[PDB]
């Protein structure tokens, strides 16, 4: 699982005919405190995720281990909403 | 913002119990209630995620034991614009 | 003669329970303005309850004509009428609010943690609530006998006692409170001085 | 028999109650009492006799007057109540399981009663007055005995006053007074107490 | 606070009766009513948790003959957030 | 105070029925009516206990041939709170 | 004094679960517990009638469903030997 | 010296009923209580053979409701060897 | 003040499995453990809400796997009396 941010949306007009109804969202990976920090994904949303938050997403065939992204066509998907990393006696991010 | 939590009863009597054993339960500031009509009021708080969660839950299962519970719902982080839009609490 | 005129402006729980249980008229009910006049000519009471029934529309519920004495009472809600009677009782002896006797205070004491035979003598010839064996006591005389209601009035007002007995008419005034003494020393300082505030004639 | 029930310890109300309605050697609390009721009421001499020869028990009350025979006998020491009832019950000819079971036949709590109410029970009352608004509890058992016993477990439950307990009389009826929950832990200790007894129906 | 206590009837003549028992039942302050929209109306009673109890308790059994009973709650000692943020004639 | 009778129809038609049956019937005061949503009107008249029960009989048999008569009750003597806090036309 | 109420679980976790559900019920105080052996816990708490009694139904509810509830019981008045004698809070 | 009366149970709350109504039935000292482990508690009272005897029917009548009695007896005259090496509270 | 977390285990091993794997789950603080008798110990640990529920579902899984689990409980925001009469780690 990837620590990311959720940087942004994604709108496909003309999509793979599974994948209909499936929220994409840009997510650039961060540091355990919170600031973006690389290229961004593409990724489903699965727990309900918006703009700004800090999410887990999974790679993989791991992101079809879910009942909204099956067997679909999708490579990346969120897992977890992050309420508090914690890095070794010391809380990195809060909620 | 705040985590946002909701349930919504048909019925006074179970949302007032459903809204005091939220409070009871976690941290939540509960925010008032919503009349929609026809008997349905919503009752709203709003907090951390997992204070908003147990008082949630708590609310939940006091307000089985009173009325008809029509629909519970945590949001983990609404948008913006929920905010602005709706009359949960953290409007600016 | 005027020897009592003295004016409550609402009743306790417990001393219209004590007139509702000893009374000869119709009963008080509790929060509602009272008063009494004790005259020295015994028949001529009923001159005066006469002139509070046919001006007002209060209620009498005590009208005792002693050996010598004689005492009315009259009550209702509205304080107005109440009032209202009693200018009508001092226009009809065309005396005053002080024409009144001031009351004597005879004997007060409170006699603290009584006997268990002190109390199955002296709840046996009372009509209010039964002392306990253990409780303390206030006793009270007071003279001339229709202001003793008026200590009984304001000590329940400010403490939490029981009324064992009030005795309003006669030659004296008597008085019994039982409750904890920490409560029986202010309803005591209490009825103290709600009867030695009262002007009259000396 | 029609009742014969031992209160071993007298609560402060119920002996003041039975010390203000009685004629007779005056209760002390809490000192014990023996109390039966058999018919006709002549024979209440003949077993006060031969409960007062025979033990050092004052005797607190004897009724005639009004029903049958209702005796009611006061010691400090359990041991000596306890002898003198069962010489009263000797002397009867009857056991202890021999009286008559106490029917409860009423047991009503009347919430918050009116000024009119309060004043018209407390005018028929020989002890503690029924305030007005406030919670009153009434209870009827058979035979009228049992009934005091009734007003002694009320006693014990929770801090209610007691209006009036008649142990005399063909139906014995206890009323009750105060705070709502403390008049209804008083009267579930009170029903609990006059179905208890065990005895012949 | 003061312990709460609520009957919600669908229909107003109910209502009335639910609050004339319970107020004429124990020292209680009947502080108003609710309307949630649907013929839903919501009598409210504050005081002590034995006389709001007992009030209830004979609110409910005259409501029964009259009306429709949805719901019968009594709270014993509400969260100070309730007192604030709903109708509940406890609020500063 | 006065004694109270209550018509609930859900209804306009058969509680203006209802309302003009109880004026015509006996000596009440027709105070005016209260709408609970989804339907529900109550008429309440105010008067002497006989003539409120008179009045509300009289209601609901003409309402009875108009609408859907739900509710219909007669309290002969309110308790002081409940004309403090209900519009039930005797309020202070 | 004031009314005694006690609820023994076999566990800890229930009684702490117990004494919270009594404390959150109504105004009572917790004066803390007693350790029997053998698993045995006792949460002890020490207030009104009404209070203790709805404190102690609410701990027993909570209770049930987290541990093995022993013995739950409300003394109305104990006597005045039993709180010189055993560790009930208030002893002089 | 004294007689000598004790209830077992297994429970606080069982031995608290019990030596309650031992107190209250006639006039024993309750000295304590004597915890054994497993859940095992002891309540002792001292006092007059008939006042021992009474009391502690009464209280196996209320443990019996609340708990489990595992022992009822009493002692009317126990030895001096027994009070000299016991916890039974007439030790020198 | 913080969220409670308890994990009781009938064993000190089953136990200690539970209160290192509730530690290594979340930021929570083991304030220690309370010992019964009979075998039962509970480990306490305190920390905020979504921690210490994370942690405790995490030591109730790693503890099931080693001994025998009496209870699991997490109180989200425990009273102040139960911190005050409780060995729960906040006491003043």
């Amino acid at each position: 699982m990837v620590l990311g941010k959720v940087v942004g949306t994604v709108v496909a007009s003309r999509k793979e005919p599974r994948i209909e109804g499936l929220s994409l969202l840009l997510v650039r990976a961060c540091d355990p405190d919170g600031t973006p920090t690389g290229g961004a994904v593409v990724c489903a949303d699965a727990v309900g995720a918006g703009v700004g938050e800090v999410v887990l997403y999974a790679s993989g065939s791991s992101a079809r281990q879910t009942e909204v992204t099956n067997n679909r066509p999708v490579d990346a998907t969120i897992m977890a909403i992050v309420d508090l990393v914690e890095m070794g006696g010391d809380v990195r991010f809060r909620k | 913002a705040d985590a946002l939590g909701m349930i919504e009863v048909r019925g006074f009597v179970g949302m007032v119990e459903a809204a005091d054993a939220m409070v009871k339960a976690a941290k939540v500031e509960l925010i008032g209630y919503e009349k929609t009509g026809g008997g349905y009021v919503t009752a709203v708080v709003r907090g951390d995620v997992a204070a908003v969660k147990a008082a949630t839950e708590a609310g939940q299962r006091a307000a089985e034991r009173v009325g008809e519970v029509v629909a519970v719902h945590v949001i983990p982080r609404p948008h913006v614009n929920v905010d602005a839009a709706l009359p949960l609490g953290r409007t600016p | 003669t005027l020897r009592t005129y003295i004016f409550l402006d609402a009743l306790q729980p417990q001393l219209a329970t004590f007139i509702g249980k000893t009374a000869r008229g119709f009963l008080p009910v509790p929060g509602q303005a009272s008063l009494w006049v004790e005259i020295a000519p015994g028949i001529a009471i009923n001159r005066v309850t006469d002139a509070a029934l046919k001006a007002t529309k209060v209620q009498p519920a005590v009208q005792v004509v002693e050996r010598a004495y004689g005492l009315l009472e009259v009550h209702h809600f509205d304080q107005g009428e109440v009032l209202a009677a009693g200018s009508t009782i001092l226009d009809k002896l065309e005396v005053r609010e002080e024409g009144r006797l001031k009351p004597q205070v005879m004997t007060h004491q409170i006699i603290r943690a009584v006997e268990a035979y002190q109390t199955q003598i002296i709840n046996r010839n009372s009509q209010g609530m039964m002392i306990l064996p253990g409780e303390s006591l206030f006793i009270l005389e007071t003279q001339p006998a229709g202001y003793a209601v008026l200590a009984a009035n304001e000590a329940e007002k400010a403490a939490n006692v029981h009324l064992v007995n009030v005795t309003p008419y006669g030659a004296f005034g008597r008085l019994y409170l039982a409750g904890s003494e920490a409560e029986i020393d202010a309803a005591a300082e209490a009825a103290e001085a709600a009867i030695r505030s009262v002007s009259g004639v000396a």
